[PDB]
């Protein structure tokens, strides 16, 4: 089991910009028997380069491979949106065959706030005894963001899961989901819920209430 | 066109095991070896072995010779991996991939999410997201998916979303159930005029659900 050290683990990259990434073996391996996948979240792998430097059908020719004994690297001449993605390498020089721990290229982009939506709990969910109050922040960059949830004023720690998406294919955002779940009980014991995003892209918090009042 | 088709989603308790199957199509399925690799969430890929469906001949990682177990029928073309005594760590994606020339990996299966679990399956309670009674042209909705396990759940929309207007968030596990949610951007005019319905599938419990964005009342 040869181990394969992939640099950087991650990286961003701007439009037409050029990127390289290595995969370095602690044991020479065979450049006929070296090869390259690109995986992207929730897919299976895809066959990218073959033999070190052979494009499977359908890559496009801006990437290319090189490398032999130890040292591999793959090469994006011009980074293009459909690229952000993780990279791995694989050899097969020897059994068990070993991949790489990947490279996530992403895709930088202009700044972007948060556009914030918060919604009540459904009446469906509070007949199971329980309620979510929920609030999407969607389509911002970059991905740091911290979320603060306020109940009549206090801040509310207990009971929130967030989610965030990867980078949307098409204007590689960020996208985040956060969930306030309360039993039915303690729900009903307060008036307002807000949901207040920071992010770089404003000095004043990004924020969206509901009060029970008014619905 | 050459298919290789991964059986589905299961939940299997500590100390069991599990079979999948990898149904391949539209090739030679006895000229070609079949890799079966594991995938934890957030990891890169692990190999398991390989089954030579020529003269039923496999190699194993010597990590998975005890616990693994490939097969293959010729009378169906489908290779099969056997995992036994499973813990929460066998919890994984697992995929078949066909070896072609110089030991690259052609086509993928879909993956199989299996799941290592004392808990129970369950199917999920899913929730319209409306929003409150307090509109700019564009107007977010969505669907809360609660209380489910295993993994996976699917959500598609019927909806009039807009460019980069679908976001469906990765599960998160909080005491033996998921919860997941998802958001579409549509244009004010079109809802709550035209009907919107968020439609979620949980195959581990053969369950799905069709929920429509009725506005608050
Ligand atoms: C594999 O290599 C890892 C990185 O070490 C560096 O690169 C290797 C190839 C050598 O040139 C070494 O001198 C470098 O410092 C190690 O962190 C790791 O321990 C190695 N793994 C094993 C099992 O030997
Ligand atoms: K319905």
């Amino acid at each position: 089991d040869i181990v394969l050290t992939q640099t950087p683990a991650i990286m961003s990259a701007s439009l037409g910009e050029r990127v390289t990434m290595t995969c370095t073996a602690n044991s020479s391996v065979s450049s006929n028997y070296f090869h390259w996948y690109q995986q992207k979240p929730g897919s299976s792998p895809k066959l990218w380069i073959y033999s070190t430097s052979n494009l499977a059908s359908g890559v496009p020719t801006r990437f290319s491979g090189s490398g032999s004994g130890t040292s591999y690297s793959l090469t994006l001449s011009s980074m293009e949106a459909e690229d952000a993605a993780t990279y791995y390498c694989h050899q097969y020089h020897r059994s068990p065959p070993t991949f790489g721990s990947g490279t996530k290229l992403k895709m930088k982009r202009a700044d972007a706030a948060p556009t914030v939506s918060i919604f009540p709990p459904s009446s469906e969910q509070l007949t199971s005894g329980g309620a979510s109050v929920v609030c999407f922040l969607n389509n911002f960059y970059p991905k740091d963001i911290n979320v603060k949830w306020k109940i009549d004023g206090s801040e509310r720690q207990n009971g929130v899961l967030n989610s965030w998406t990867d980078q949307d294919s098409k204007d590689s955002t960020y996208s985040m989901s956060s969930t306030l779940t309360l039993t039915k009980d303690e729900y009903e014991r307060h008036n307002s819920y807000t949901c207040e995003a920071t992010h770089k892209t404003s000095t004043s918090p990004i924020v969206k209430s509901f009060n029970r009042n008014e619905c | 066109e050459v298919k290789l088709e991964e059986s589905g989603p299961e939940l299997v308790k500590p100390g069991a095991s599990m079979k999948m199957s990898c149904k391949a199509s539209g090739y030679t399925f006895t000229s070609y070896i079949i890799h079966w690799l594991k995938q934890k969430p957030g990891q890169g890929l692990e190999w398991i072995g390989y089954i030579n469906p020529y003269n039923d001949g496999s190699k194993y990682n010597e990590k998975f010779k005890g616990k693994a177990t490939l097969t293959s029928d010729k009378s169906s073309s489908t290779a099969y991996m056997e995992l036994s005594s499973l813990a929460s760590e066998d919890s994984a994606v697992y995929y078949c991939t066909r070896n072609y020339g110089s030991d690259s990996l052609d086509y993928w299966g879909q993956g199989t999410t299996l799941t290592v679990s004392s808990a129970k399956t369950t199917p999920p309670s899913v929730y319209p997201l409306a929003p409150g009674s307090a509109t700019n042209s564009m107007v977010t909705l969505g669907c809360l998916v609660k209380g489910y396990f295993p993994e996976p759940v699917t959500v598609t929309w019927n909806s009039g979303s807009l460019s980069s207007g679908v976001h469906t968030f990765p599960a998160v596990l909080q005491s033996d159930l998921y919860t997941l949610s998802s958001s579409v951007t549509v244009p004010s005019s079109t809802w709550p005029s035209e009907t919107v319905t968020c439609n979620v599938a949980h195959p581990a419990s053969s369950t799905k659900v069709d929920k429509k964005i009725v506005p608050r009342d």
